[PDB]
């Protein structure tokens, strides 16, 4: 809990701030998308992280 | 060969914080193999012959 580099995993928070609810669901998956008619991308950038909790997050997206 | 596979297998986790490798290279002199790696013999030969095939896939790894 202490590694702030783990923090969006651990303490994510939005514009306001504040931890997300159990309501926020499909805002978190726009995040990879965008919306529907208009070509997009998105990208993920990994440097400083290690890599035992790689295939985690990969696994989970 | 084990003794020194694991050393390795373990000290990589911390270093290895992705981007890089390890700091620590380590090389193994095997002389006059043909005595015990050979392509056909007894039991005998197979320890040695195992713990070796290990490294020969997964040691540049670490």
């Amino acid at each position: 809990l202490a590694d702030p580099r783990l923090q969006f995993l651990f303490y994510p928070k939005k514009e306001d701030g504040e931890d997300l609810a159990t309501g926020d669901f499909a805002d978190v998956v726009r995040q990879f998308v965008g919306y529907m008619t208009k070509s997009n991308v998105s990208i993920i950038d990994l440097s400083g992280i290690p890599f035992e909790v790689l295939s985690i997050v990969v696994s989970l997206i | 060969s084990r003794m020194i596979f694991d050393f390795g297998f373990h000290y990589s986790k911390n270093r290895h914080v992705g981007g890089a490798v390890s700091d620590v290279p380590i090389l193994v002199v095997c002389e006059e193999a043909h005595n015990y790696l050979p392509r056909s013999g007894g039991a005998a030969y197979d320890a040695s012959r195992k713990s070796i095939e290990r490294i020969a896939k997964e040691g540049r790894k670490y």
